[PDB]
């Protein structure tokens, strides 16, 4: 029962939730959990990145989970939209996610 | 996939 959860963390501590589930399409959190797991333990803080932008780099994941379950391309699943202010800071968590 | 996304915008912001 390996958590189901894992917990991205943005600037003061403002700690996103992330399903096992969703977790594992990173193979980063896979490995992190695994590599220095003293530290990383479904635990990956990025105090520094802010909520707003983490918050939409991880719904990609739940995104991806959602489009997977799918399977067939699109059971009502959005535009994912990211807004230019996004992209500018998002680009670092998404490398840092690196499905 | 976010990444492609990403760059896409940043690209079209760019140009």
């Amino acid at each position: 029962m390996s958590q189901d959860f894992v917990t991205l963390v943005s600037k003061d501590d403002k700690e996103y939730e992330i399903s096992r589930s969703a977790a594992m399409i990173s193979p980063t959190l896979k490995a992190m959990i695994e590599g220095p797991f003293r530290e990383s333990k479904g635990r990956i803080e990025l105090k520094q990145f802010d909520s707003h932008i983490l918050e939409k780099a991880v719904e990609y994941l739940n995104y991806n989970l959602k489009y997977s379950g799918v399977s067939e391309d699109d059971d009502e699943i959005p535009e994912f939209e990211i807004p230019t202010e996004m992209s500018l800071e998002l680009l670092l968590a998404a490398d840092y996610l690196s499905i | 996939t976010l990444k492609e996304r990403c760059l896409q915008v940043v690209r079209s912001l760019v140009k």
